[PDB]
């Protein structure tokens, strides 16, 4: 039974990431902004259908096995899903339809993520949580970074105030996801990896939104990209002391406090650099 | 002495056009001359780093700390040569050291973290 | 663990009220009947979309006053919604889609009140009970 | 000696890059080794003047010009380093010299002229 | 010796970066010091070369490939000077020798067949 579920699942998404494939081919093939603009409305659309339906499906996937296996196909079909509308995007430029494209994309994101979070709610293994949390966090780096460089290669105006904003939403909304799931770990190694997950995605958010600030030396960024930061460090170090109170040997203990002074010292001199501007 | 002074400057020139290899080549005769020059130890190291050559770079970047301690770029440096030697042990000290002398350097702090992440 | 939960929930809560604030300050600075209606769809279907993930995360709520925070956290997003669309279709008149400002009015009406209901079936205190029916009612009323 | 050849073919070359630190301190060597050459004296003190070093670009412009005092070029540098110190007199005496040696020098001739306004 | 290494490392440099004369005088140190640097020569005669000193390019291009037989690039080059003097005979017979060495140098192979025609 669990094949037949599971067969559904990858039927669906084999059909999805293939209409994906086959709008954004449309759009490049295609010579005007709107079928960039189609082509990226309808592939999050569908992305976020498809997700939806494996959930609908997943959810009866009493066996772990079966559910790693749905959750790969979510994550990769919000992979396919965020880098055919990056290319899309980055290829069209112009800043016509751009915000669009980073909606669209931290849409997707945050659609997965939690998508697999929940089903990941649902069962026992470490391992398992272990690989939803890195699912959730390859999400999470891959979305911000398309997002990134998309403002980057818009130029200033309010891409980058969209970019700010979606990264900080973004990074928060998947560290609080990993907390949730790391919340179930039984050991120090699994809870330390965790938090681990959650101080490198905390610093690739800040990293990104520092540099889109720095680079157009635009006060208006300054002062909304360093309330972001300041925003991210201190919900992934609440994040992290939250699982970091379920540690009970020092090797991690103390592990987890060097994580928590890093990010905090991270993200002073990304603000610190920020102001100077 | 004046043949260290042009193997010295020969280095640096050669170094900060991109020409390591032939920094290399001049380095080594001006440390051959004068061995105490950490400058050229440190750059030894740099122009080796360029090139892949991270054992190498290690070892001049060792010597280079010895005579300066408080070099920050080379303990960074050094950090790096391991971390892409996959000795994240080495790169975490290092890069925390590079950290004590210079806090202000983010880059050591975002790859100290990352070193951490791949060492486990 | 609810504060996480809620947590979630108030993050995007917060981040659709915004960007449906943004949305409607879009169409009501452009000089278009497309964009109001582009807002008005967007509008409903970006609220739709959070009320739904609300909802999706709300039911792990296990305690009462978190599920009493999810449902208070729909129902401003569909006001919101409401008075945005509300608001740019008023403004708007001349019969040029205003149909789709009722039925989008209507739409996340429903919507909303079913979501709240849905997590309002899980909880057992009375007064809470009462909050959930006042909140419908006051949807429906404002809708 | 091949010692001040080196050093003068360093200094040269630094300097036509724009690495005018580096050409200074080959100059210094090549000079040290052979105080006659004029074109080092020349070239060092152009590199100083490059770096806004007036003083010693006049120090050197002067030595040059010892060795060689037909050098027009230098004569206009050495007018120049003045000018730019506020030394109008010493300015349009030597702008005067680059120009009885090179008449066509209107760059000499029109800051000749501004020296003068200059110094009243 | 150290002297011949900053020799040949500066005249290498200068070569590369298109400064042709000053790689020259380096060179010409460089053999002083070291006659048997079948680099240099080599450096030497491109260096010549390429301002159009053919008869220069010849004379060390020959002394780089007494040396060094099978410097193809050098019998090309060799080829190639005597070519634009004009001296076909020579030119053809340098063609094929740099091509027994690399069949592959088509330009070598297109130049013997065009020296051919101008030899008659």
């Amino acid at each position: 039974i669990e094949e037949v579920v599971a067969e559904m699942i990858d039927i669906l998404a084999e059909s999805s990431k293939k209409s994906i494939e086959e709008l954004a081919r449309a759009a490049d093939n295609k010579t005007t902004e709107k079928a960039v603009a189609e082509a990226i409305e309808e592939i999050a659309r569908l992305a976020t259908a498809a997700i939806q339906l494996i959930e609908a499906l997943a959810k009866n996937l009493a066996s772990e096995e079966f559910m790693a296996r749905a959750i790969s196909a979510i994550a990769e079909l919000a992979k396919k899903a965020i880098e055919a509308i990056y290319r899309l995007a980055d290829n069209h430029t112009t800043d016509t339809f751009m915000a669009r494209a980073i909606a669209a994309i931290a849409n997707l994101a945050v659609t997965a993520i939690l998508a697999i979070a929940a089903l990941a709610s649902n069962h026992t293994t470490e391992e398992f949580m272990a690989r939803a949390i890195s699912a959730i966090a390859e999400l999470a780096k891959k979305a911000i970074e398309a997002i990134y460089r998309l403002a980057d290669n818009h130029t200033t105006d309010k891409f980058m105030a969209a970019a700010i904003e979606a990264i900080a939403l973004l990074a928060t909304l998947a560290i609080l996801a990993i907390a949730l799931l790391a919340s179930n770990h039984t050991t120090e190694k699994f809870m330390a990896r965790a938090i681990m997950a959650i101080a490198i995605l905390a610093a690739k958010a800040i990293e990104a939104i520092y540099r889109l600030a720095d680079n157009h030396t635009s006060p208006t960024y300054i002062e909304k990209a360093i309330e972001a930061i300041e925003k991210i460090a201190r919900k992934a170090i609440k994040a992290i002391e939250m699982l970091a109170k379920n540690i009970t040997t020092e090797e991690y203990k103390e592990k987890a406090k060097k994580i928590i002074d890093i990010i905090r010292k991270l993200a002073k001199m990304a603000i610190k650099k920020l102001e100077d501007n | 002495g004046e043949e260290a002074e042009l193997a010295y400057l020969l280095g640096e020139l050669a170094y900060k056009l991109g020409e390591y290899r032939i920094a290399i080549r001049a380095y080594r005769i001006a440390l051959k001359r004068d061995p105490n020059n950490a400058e050229a130890w440190y750059n030894l190291g740099n122009a080796y780093y360029k090139q892949g050559d991270y054992d190498e770079a290690i070892e001049y970047y060792q010597k280079a700390l010895e005579l300066d301690p408080n070099n920050a770029e080379a303990w960074y440096n050094l950090g790096n040569a391991y971390y892409k030697q996959g000795d994240y042990d080495e790169a975490i000290e290092y890069y925390e050291k590079a950290l004590e002398l210079d806090p202000e350097n983010l880059e050591a702090l975002q790859n100290l973290l990352n070193a951490m992440d791949k060492q486990g």
